[PDB]
């Protein structure tokens, strides 16, 4: 399908930076959209084909290019916090029924300073023995918090393999600070089994948390530890 | 150009789930419902261009081109159904599909047997759930109290859906009991003494 | 793989009379694939600003070229066209023959 | 003027 | 009279040379009115007629940006019909679409054409209903298939009868004295020896347009013909010859059709 790289990114004002988006499907059609929270999906640009590229509903601040069929790169020229964004790549044939196939997308903050960058702390929660006796199940609760920006990928392992069932993850996080205008936020999720597995303790249960801030490139001259990205884990065992 | 509702629109588990999107361009020829989840990538369902009705499963996309509008029935809606569909037009000038602002659905779960209950788990965790889909969790009136609004879980095995609400805080005067004061609990809602 | 010999016909616009304007062509017709080399020669040398048409095709596939330049026709100047393709293994001149 | 809806073979 | 509107494009690999050539012309009739070339300059659509260049930026930006997408369509199907063939990626190979509308005096639809071939051999083919394929071998069939599901047939007979006669009927009324006159051939004969016993009658044609012309030679065997040919100033011409034994010329007679010509013409040489 359609690929695009990073999937999410930190920049200071006045970055550049490149949005990688490539196509196996040998697709004629390429577009790139931005979204935002009040105002749907806003056409960026779009290309045809090969050597050809043209405007959309908002392309002042980007440029593209199309040499090649597959790839369709988005450059940010000079990075403005108006452009803090999630960034979709879309791709399509030529027929009249051609449906767009969308990119896993890129969540992108623009900050003034990253002295606001901080990682979550990760704590699990274990279920309450009155629950257990009440309805013969066990929810765990994790919270994520104190973490900024809001780039966060919550899942929960159970003997080292992923799971889906019995998880609630929260849509968006809290503002620890809702009246400051750069708060650090706060995300919970749960995990509920029943108190046949909860109660074994032969069985593992951690919440990862995995973290997209810094990378090396950037630099620090902080005190406390650069907020790199980074995987962050609570977890715990049966009783 | 092509107009979509926001919502969010609410449907109980089971019911017909009904997604309206127009348009102004009668030169419209193909007419598109794509499916975003929440911080996920818009996903194709179906695709209509001939007037009438067209089934895939739980699905009906439905087009009237005298009254210019689409149309996306959803039968038997479940909670996973929940997400932000997407409305797209094709046009004989362009080849740019117009988009929708799209429309928000919530299929909220049917709890078959209510429990209601407040459970305890730096800082301490209170546990909200097993309570009922029309039980709406406010927000906190204090700011050093942080709580998260409900959540849907589906423990896939057993098929048992469950609605759920945290709340924690650092603060000592903080307890499950006073928690959700704020919220209109349910009556007869399980506080047990720990 | 099916390949066609391109048919050369060289020929003026209008009917030659000696120290008058006029035009030199070379229809090259009928040929596949359609990478082609076309010369104008006058007294075996190329000329050099020699224009060509848009490469199309016919009804059963193989293409058609004009090659064309400005020229004014004398009794002793030779005038050619000089062709070359994958299905000719030598450049093929053709003399303009100012009744054909 | 051209085609628009092209589809590939 | 009759008219039409057809678009001719040629899509050419250039192995370990990179981007494959692509060319595409259009015309009204005979007469040449547009033109793109993947290895030229511009990247534009261009025009090749005086009576087009009234045609405003619109126009062009939207022809230009069709165009570009025809040469996207066809790179990838030279890489998928070699995929189908089992070919090599080192040689080169051809593909050619033409497409187009016909229109009768009253300027109605007549008829409508899409077809595709692969190194210089029929692929696949629009009929004549507009609804239905004809595939010339195997591969074809896959691509007959895709086309089908993918409602192709359609969507070209929306273009053939809507849009393809909207654009010539506009195109027509824009450069009238251009392609609604016709020029009647002007015509001669020459006659040299190749023998004692033997001699060439050459009929010509010159100056004529449209290129559709017969030429027929009648006693009361041996008959070259020449392709039609092009001026180079909108014009055509043709030439047809007989070898006659020499004292027998008078008893020969050149035939001249052409919807220019109010009849047909009779030219005989005498000695």
């Amino acid at each position: 399908g359609v690929t695009q790289t990073p999937k999410f990114q930190v920049l200071k004002t006045g970055q550049s930076m490149t949005l990688q988006c490539a196509q196996d499907m040998n697709h004629e059609y390429m577009s790139w959209y931005r979204q935002d929270p009040g105002m749907g999906l806003r056409l960026i640009h779009y290309s045809v084909g090969a050597g050809i590229t043209d405007k959309g509903e908002v392309p002042n601040g980007y440029n593209v290019s199309r040499s090649t069929t597959e790839d369709f790169p988005l450059r940010l020229l000079s990075a403005a916090p108006s452009q803090t964004s999630v960034y979709f790549c879309a791709s399509s044939y030529l027929n009249r029924d051609s449906a767009l196939d969308f990119g896993p997308g890129t969540r992108l903050t623009v900050l003034e300073d990253l002295k606001n960058v901080f990682p979550p702390e990760v704590a699990v929660f274990e279920p309450s023995e009155a629950e257990i006796s009440h309805t013969q199940k066990a929810t765990l609760v994790c919270l994520a918090t104190g973490f900024y920006p809001d780039h966060v990928e919550l899942s929960w392992w159970v003997n080292g393999k992923e799971v889906h069932s019995g998880v609630c993850t929260d849509p968006q996080p809290l503002k620890e600070q809702p009246a400051l205008n750069d708060s650090r936020y706060a995300l919970s999720s749960r995990l509920r089994v029943s108190a046949t597995f909860w109660q074994d303790p032969r069985n593992h249960f951690r919440c990862q948390v995995q973290f997209y801030g810094l990378s090396e490139n950037d630099e620090w001259t902080q005190d406390r530890a650069k907020p790199v990205t980074q995987i962050v884990s609570a977890e715990a065992w049966g009783r | 150009e092509v107009e979509q509702n926001s919502g969010p629109l609410s449907v109980p588990e089971g019911a017909i789930a009904s997604l309206n999107c127009t348009y102004s361009d009668r030169g419209s020829q193909s007419f598109f419902w794509y499916r975003q989840y929440s911080g996920k990538s818009p996903e194709l369902i179906m695709f209509i261009y001939s007037d009438g009705d067209k089934e895939d499963g739980r699905f009906t996309a439905q087009l009237n081109r005298a009254s210019q509008y689409v149309s996306l029935l959803i039968r038997d809606s479940q909670p996973s159904d929940s997400a932000t569909y997407l409305c797209a037009v094709k046009s004989g000038g362009s080849y740019i599909p117009t988009f929708g602002r799209g429309t928000s659905l919530i299929v909220h779960p049917y709890i078959q047997n209510p429990d209601p209950a407040v459970y305890q788990l730096d800082k301490s965790v209170c546990l909200f759930t097993d309570f009922d889909s029309q039980t709406n969790v406010s927000q906190s009136k204090d700011s050093d109290v942080y709580i998260t609004d409900k959540c849907v879980l589906d423990m896939r095995s057993m098929d048992f859906k469950s609605n759920s609400a945290v709340a924690w805080s650092n603060k000592s005067d903080f307890a499950c009991a006073n928690a959700f004061n704020n919220s209109i609990i349910p009556e007869d809602t399980f506080f047990p003494s720990p | 793989m099916i390949q066609r010999t391109p048919k050369i016909q060289v020929y003026s616009r209008h009917p030659a009379e000696n120290g008058k304007s006029n035009f030199l062509n070379c229809y090259v017709s009928g040929f596949h694939p359609s990478d082609i080399e076309v010369d104008l020669l006058k007294n075996g040398e190329r000329i050099e600003k020699v224009e060509h048409s848009d490469l199309s095709f016919s009804k059963d596939w193989s293409f058609y070229l004009l090659y064309y330049t400005e020229f004014t026709p004398t009794e002793k100047d030779e005038y050619a066209c000089r062709v070359n393709h994958v299905t000719l293994s030598q450049p093929k001149i053709v003399k303009w023959d100012r009744d054909m | 003027s051209l085609l628009m809806w092209i589809t590939q073979v | 009279g009759s008219h039409s509107m057809r678009y001719f494009f040629t899509s050419v690999s250039r192995p370990g040379r990179g981007e494959p050539r692509f060319i595409a012309v259009g015309y009204v009739d005979d007469t040449q009115f547009v033109r793109f070339d993947s290895d030229a300059a511009s990247q534009r659509m261009e025009p090749r007629a005086p009576w087009i260049e009234q045609e405003g930026p619109e126009y062009w930006d939207g022809e230009t940006r069709k165009v570009k997408a025809h040469s996207q369509t066809h790179r990838v199907d030279l890489g998928t019909l070699r995929g189908y063939y089992n070919q090599s990626e080192a040689g080169s190979h051809t593909v050619q679409r033409m497409y187009g509308c016909d229109v009768g005096s009253d300027w109605r639809f007549l008829r409508g054409y899409h077809q595709y071939a692969y190194d210089g051999k029929d692929y696949i083919a629009l009929k004549e209903d507009l609804r239905s394929w004809t595939a010339a071998d195997m591969a074809a069939q896959t691509t007959k298939h895709k086309w089908e599901a993918a409602h192709v047939a359609e969507q070209l007979r929306a273009y053939l009868e809507g849009t393809c006669v909207e654009w010539l009927r506009r195109y027509l009324e824009n450069g009238k004295e251009t392609l609604q006159r016709t020029d009647a051939p002007k015509t001669h004969m020459t006659h040299h020896a190749v023998s004692d016993h033997e001699a060439t009658l050459r009929c010509w044609a010159l100056s004529f347009y449209p290129a559709e012309i017969t030429l027929t030679w009648q006693r009361d065997q041996d008959t070259e013909l020449v392709e039609t040919r092009p001026a180079g100033d909108g014009t055509f011409q043709k030439w047809a010859a007989v070898v006659v034994p020499s004292g027998q010329e008078q008893r020969y007679t050149c035939h001249v059709q052409h919807e220019g010509l109010p009849k047909p013409l009779t030219l005989r040489w005498e000695p």
